[PDB]
């Protein structure tokens, strides 16, 4: 299975995260799983005209392209020319057009590629967009009706960056005959990773249940949930970040950092407008503006009051102790 | 006798039926009193 991994408006974080892959690690994925990595800007040996030969052979159908991985945004500025992202003699968006049209499967890795991500933040100088989404709005660069040659839409492996497993396990599934096991949600994300929430497996959910808030960073995060004071988007964000830990160690929320909802197409949420960074926007100083997914402010708040009154003592003390 | 007078209700069918029904859901009474004890010992909390 040939893989061509291109980077548009990328920071290469998805590649670096991918390189952190374990079980399989990246080398075993590239070699031992029958995935022929044709080229990758961070890893491909070919430069210049040899690399362009590889790209053109993929684009024109001279050689098969099974998986086109795209990382980074599709940069369309200036004026829709895409010349703020010139790659191998073309605007990167033209490469995207050709290769997405050539690939059996197109995988957008990372929010930039999936939805536009950080570069698509206003004022979006690069005219960045995702492959098939611009933020939540379906269509992105390739249009809502784009399908790869295997009939799939762009497989969106979101995250900023995506966790290595979010792509590697998909690649293994494709390589092991389990492509049919891959189900995609409405954002084209693999449901095997994105039916759960970041909160799922968060070490602070018991504090969340009892509405015990982390009050401060550092040692303050030895207790409490980050939802109330730090804008944790865990309960509104689909991800397996607390199921499949980052770097096989931790997750933002475990570590005391609020989930920024990076697997969600709106990321960065509120465009990091003043007062929204590591803060919970609240109505009347008590009611979070955004409640967990599938809840309503009145039942949430009622249950929150009930949970506060019935809170056990341990939920009000440090638990992640030295 | 007073104590034998209650011992007579013990062999009274309807009284026996009700007492045996109290012994049926005795667990629930125990758990509600345990819940009350718990709530009391966590009343400060
Ligand atoms: S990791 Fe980097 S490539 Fe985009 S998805 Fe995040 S800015
Ligand atoms: S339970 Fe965890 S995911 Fe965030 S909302 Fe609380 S720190
Ligand atoms: S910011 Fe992203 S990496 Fe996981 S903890 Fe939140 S979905």
């Amino acid at each position: 299975a040939s893989v061509l991994w291109f980077q548009g408006g990328a920071c290469s974080g998805n590649t670096m995260s991918f390189l952190n892959a374990d079980e399989p690690n990246v080398v075993d994925l590239i070699v031992d799983f029958g995935l022929d990595l044709l080229w990758h800007p961070s890893l491909g040996l070919e430069l210049g005209n040899n690399a362009q030969k590889v790209f053109w052979d993929c684009a024109k159908g001279e050689r098969p392209l099974d998986i086109f991985v795209f990382e980074g945004t599709v940069i369309e500025a200036p004026n829709g020319t895409g010349q703020m992202d010139m790659f191998a003699g073309r605007p990167m968006k033209d490469w995207v057009t050709d290769l997405a049209g050539a690939a059996q499967i197109v995988v957008a890795i990372g929010d930039c590629a999936c939805f536009g991500g950080i570069p698509a933040m206003e004022p979006n100088p690069s005219g960045s967009t995702g492959l098939q989404f611009h933020k939540r709005e379906k269509g992105g660069f390739l249009g809502p009706d784009f399908r790869s040659k295997m009939g799939l839409p762009v497989i969106n492996v979101p995250g900023c960056p995506a966790h290595p497993d979010w792509i590697t396990q998909i690649l293994v599934a494709l390589a092991t005959g389990r492509a049919g096991d891959i189900t995609l949600d409405d954002l084209h994300r693999p449901e095997t990773f994105f039916k759960t929430f970041t909160q799922t497996g968060c070490t602070r959910v018991q504090f969340f249940e009892y509405k015990q808030s982390t009050l401060s960073f550092g040692e303050g995060t030895r207790t409490g949930c980050l939802f109330y004071e730090f804008g944790c988007r865990g309960p509104m964000t689909h991800s397996p970040c607390n199921r499949i830990l980052w770097n096989r160690q931790s997750s933002k929320t475990r570590a005391g950092m609020p989930c920024l909802g990076c697997t969600e197409p709106e990321f960065p949420h509120f465009d990091l407008a003043p007062g929204t960074v590591f803060k919970t926007q609240k109505v009347s100083g008590m009611i979070p503006k955004e409640v967990p997914e599938g809840t309503d402010h009145l039942t949430y708040m009622g249950l929150a009051a009930a949970a506060r009154i019935a809170a056990p003592q341990w939920s009000k003390e440090d638990m992640f102790v030295v | 006798s007073p104590v034998d007078g209650i011992r007579r209700r013990l062999d009274d069918p309807q009284v026996a039926e009700a007492l045996n029904s109290l012994l049926d859901h005795a667990d629930l009474l125990a758990v509600l009193v345990k819940g009350l004890d718990g709530f009391v010992r966590r009343g400060d909390d």
